[PDB]
């Protein structure tokens, strides 16, 4: 999930938006 | 601020300002 | 903290405190 | 919603709580 990709992990703009509503 | 590794508070304040109006979801479980 | 006006990421990080692991949804339009 | 609990008046755990997932 979004710790793994973007904590764990470095983040991308296009990950970050896969949680916008 | 976005590319980089980003935890708790920190990926937090990336959502809310990259997501804006639309507001987002943070499952950090699932 | 939580007993007063919150907006923004004000509010975003209230909810972020308040819900731990379990995470939070953020609709600022719904 | 959020901002018309939280924001335009004041908020609560109660409410707040409610959009923990």
């Amino acid at each position: 999930g979004i710790v793994e990709q973007c904590c764990a992990s470095v983040c991308s703009l296009y990950q970050l938006e896969n949680y916008c509503n | 601020f976005v590319n980089q590794h980003l935890c708790g508070s920190h990926l937090v304040e990336a959502l809310y300002l990259v997501c804006g109006e639309r507001g987002f979801f943070y499952t950090p479980k699932a």
